């Protein structure tokens, strides 16, 4: 139904080595399509999805250039931010950027965004209205004014509500196969005798996509959130995702518990039982 | 790539003039008009972020992304203006600007009191080329070159004095030949019948 | 502003030519543009902090651009060819200005690479006193210069009056004209006018010099011809006021 | 595709 | 400066079956800063040709990586995931439990 394109940029300074380590990765929904690693022998924007490899030299020159430009801007930003925050040149630091666009069911522009971060914390972000910003601190407001004086917000404002959406809709259209697919969760339950009077019921959900899933544990039809565990949706390393949901129940009462699996891949909320 | 009319095109002072460029490549998001004198660096005139009209003074920048057609209108052509106009554009990928090959422009100054005349400036004994001056004539006449090689004539050239707000179109012709004369120095040039002659 | 060197380069082909540019201090975007005669600007390469971002404009072979430092860029041309003859502009800018598409150019480097320097000739300058019929009919007075026989056309004509360069009432040609046109090897001639009041011309206290700056060879280039080495030089002519 | 021609440095 | 310790999940790409080729995944996530050393062990001795994913991060900016090597599980052979981070006092070894 809903979709997005997001770019993740990570730049880390390396006191003593040549340049900083720069890593940029492009995402559409939950599947990476481009990467750039300054430490790679390539020094080029590289493809990570088969549906971006369709784009030609013009594209890759532009992305390599833009991303190198991003790298430069970040290399310079590392120095800048280091100065903004007055930090040792012997210390390793991290700038992270994320920006992208969300589309509705009709692919009409929903929302856009541009988040920027230093050493793992929010630095500056483009507001909902795509006209304001975010003064996380003075360093940020410096950048903010530096930006809205440069009319940066309008640049993104056009790119987000326009360019990135257009490209998203382009990737969605060129990546229908893998972007618009829904791999149903491979649900199944496991019974581990945690002890004598208890047994762990683990509700597995394997090889689903997108990662967006809802595992629930009901007991006697009524939802249950106590004694229930749930691991972060992990990648299988092949595009699909894993995610189990355990629960500790008194022996014999296992049938009393049901696992409610919800996913865009399956039209009807699955209910699991047994063990 | 972009196409642009190079044609020098002459216009009379006070006239409206239309400069425009067409380009074979979308993606170009940014469209601007540069002005350039002789060989001097180019200076920006207009800059439109995307399709639409842009009214700045006697200048109007218009961009038709649909038609891939940028245009610049100048009203009441002022004395300056005469120059080469270049359209530039780009977008997204790079700052690599792409320019039209340029449009030379000549806006001809008005003449409050045109007194067309022809003079033979006393050739310094040192030099051996006879110099005939053609000045005070109105910006309605066009001076032309000549066929044979040993005939050297300079294109028209507006003379402006300031203070004494006078302006005179002057032209220069010369040659070592014994055939060169102020009487038929400007043959290929449709000079005013009213023009003066020395004798 | 943007400093480019040389202002003019007249050099024989086969020799390395080094175009040097100093971007405006602070500017992190350095653009190199070439402008062949009667064409628009072609971006050769642009840097962002010393690194070549978009070198898609570089002609490949012979052309070697680089920014050893931030305040100096070198566009070197090994076996320089005549085709390189052009006005190389260095441009400089910032992101904020670049967003509005504002660039700041240099005066450019009129590079003329010649096949043989034996075709280099300085200008023959000559001033012409006004026609006295003019001083009565139009109560004014216009002088004229006429630099001739020079190649290449790297000339800067300038009217000096009383040792001071004047501009008002001045009018030089846009470009020179070939003396042997059909010949791509021909020499050129320029032209200019200087109009003043009638009462100004006839005052013998006034001195009218016609200075034509020329650019040609230099100490480096080795000369052999019996002619005087056509080095970069200044050739002038002069006329004096007189109430004759 | 990537925002362009670039930041917009901090 | 904020430092988030890596969350380590040692799991196979597919359900484990003795003697059948598979992928030993180690999913480090929610960590920070990026610099992290990950080894996939076999009976204590590290596995050499181990690859990993292109660094990224989530809403909270925390990084996640997928280190993975092809392996063939067995009864005897114990596989683990040695993760060392700037937030780990010493290499954290998380044994591979096929049943989770």
């Amino acid at each position: 139904g809903s979709h997005s394109m997001r770019y993740f940029f990570t730049s880390v300074s390396r006191p003593g080595r040549g340049e900083p380590r720069f890593i940029a990765v492009g995402y559409v929904d939950d599947t990476q399509f481009v990467r750039f690693d300054s430490d790679a022998a390539s020094q080029r924007m590289e493809p990570r999805a088969p549906w971006i490899e369709q784009e030609g030299p013009e594209y890759w020159d532009g992305e390599t250039r833009k991303v190198k430009a991003h790298s430069q801007t970040h290399r310079v930003d590392l120095g800048t931010l280091r100065g903004y925050y007055n930090q040792s040149e012997a210390g390793s630091h991290t700038v992270q950027r994320m920006y992208g666009c969300d589309v509705g069911s009709d692919w009409r522009f929903l929302r856009g965004y541009h988040q920027y971060a230093y050493d793992g914390k929010d630095y500056i972000a483009l507001k909902e209205d795509l006209r304001s910003w975010t003064a996380a601190d003075m360093a940020a407001q410096t950048t903010k004014h530096k930006w809205e004086a440069a009319h940066v917000a309008e640049q993104l404002r056009a790119y987000l509500e326009g360019t990135c959406v257009e490209w998203l809709r382009r990737y969605l259209e060129n990546g229908k196969e893998t972007l618009q697919r829904t791999d149903a969760p491979k649900t199944h339950m496991t019974h581990h005798a945690v002890s004598d009077h208890e047994a762990t019921l683990r509700c597995w959900a394997l090889s689903f996509y997108p990662a967006e899933i809802t595992l629930t544990w009901q007991r006697d039809g009524e939802d249950q959130t106590q004694d229930t565990e749930l691991v972060e949706t992990r990648p299988a390393g092949d595009g699909t995702f894993q995610k189990w949901a355990a629960v500790v129940v008194p022996s014999g009462q296992e049938q009393r518990y049901t696992c409610h699996v919800q996913h865009e891949g399956l039209p009807k909320p699955l209910t699991l039982r047994w063990e | 790539e972009v196409e642009q009319d190079p044609g020098p095109l002459s216009v009379p002072e006070g006239a409206i003039v239309s400069l425009n460029c067409t380009y074979s490549n979308s993606a170009f998001q940014y469209f601007m008009w540069y002005r350039q004198y002789s060989r001097k660096g180019p200076e920006l005139l207009m800059y439109t972020y995307s399709s639409g009209n842009k009214e700045d003074g006697r200048f109007t920048a218009q961009v038709d992304k649909s038609s891939k057609y940028i245009s610049l209108f100048i009203r009441d052509s002022q004395p300056s203006d005469s120059a080469t106009y270049l359209c530039a554009m780009r977008g997204d990928s790079s700052y690599k600007l792409i320019f039209g090959s340029g449009t030379r422009l000549l806006v001809r100054p008005d003449i409050q009191n045109p007194d067309p005349a022809v003079y033979q400036l006393r050739d310094s004994k040192s030099s051996d080329k006879s110099v005939c001056l053609f000045t005070d004539f109105d910006s309605q006449t066009n001076v032309s070159q000549s066929k044979d090689s040993d005939v050297y004539i300079t294109d028209k050239c507006v003379l402006d004095m300031r203070s004494m707000d006078f302006k005179s179109n002057s032209a220069v012709a010369w040659s070592n030949k014994s055939d060169f004369a102020c009487a038929n120095a400007f043959n290929n040039s449709i000079i005013p019948e009213d023009t003066f002659f020395p004798s | 502003g943007v400093i480019q060197s040389p202002r003019h380069e007249v050099t024989e082909m086969g020799q390395q030519v080094t175009l040097r540019c100093k971007p405006i201090s602070g500017h992190d975007y350095l653009f190199w543009y070439r402008q062949t005669m009667m064409r628009g600007l072609e971006l050769l390469i642009y840097f962002n902090n010393n690194v070549p971002i978009d070198d898609s404009g570089m002609p490949e072979d012979r052309f070697s651009a680089k920014m050893p430092n931030a305040s100096f860029s070198t566009l070197k041309i090994q076996p320089s060819e005549p085709r390189d003859s052009a006005v190389y502009f260095c441009a400089s800018s910032l992101w904020e200005k670049l967003a509005k598409n504002i660039q700041y150019f240099g005066a450019g480097t009129r590079l003329s690479v010649l096949e043989d320097l034996k075709n280099v000739f300085p200008p023959e300058v000559a001033v012409f006193e006004p026609s006295e019929a003019e001083i009565s009919h139009t109560q004014k007075a216009t002088l004229v210069c006429l630099a001739t026989g020079f190649y290449p056309d790297h000339v800067e004509l300038s009217w000096w009056v009383n040792g001071k360069e004047v501009h008002s009432g001045v009018c030089t040609d846009p470009q020179p004209l070939k003396e042997q046109p059909a010949l791509n090897d021909s020499r050129y001639a320029l032209s200019s006018r200087l109009r003043v009041s009638a009462t100004f011309w006839q005052d013998p206290r006034n001195h009218f010099r016609c200075q034509v700056q020329f650019y040609g060879l230099s100490e480096n280039d080795e000369w052999t011809q019996d002619r005087a080495k056509p080095v970069t030089q200044i050739v002038s002519a002069e006329a004096w006021g007189r109430a004759d | 595709a990537l925002w362009g021609p670039d930041p917009a440095a901090a | 400066m904020i430092q988030r310790t890596p969350k380590i999940q040692v799991y196979s790409r597919h359900p484990a079956e003795n003697g059948k080729s598979n992928f030993l995944n180690c999913y480090v996530s929610g960590f920070h800063p990026s610099d992290i050393e990950v080894d996939l062990l076999k009976n204590g001795e590290r596995i050499e040709k181990v690859e990993h994913s292109d660094l990224s991060f989530s809403k909270d900016w925390s990084f996640y990586l997928l280190y993975y090597t092809e392996f063939t599980p067995t009864e005897k052979d114990e596989y683990a995931c040695r993760v060392n981070h700037v937030t780990l006092s010493q290499p954290k070894i998380v044994k591979w439990d096929r049943d989770m």
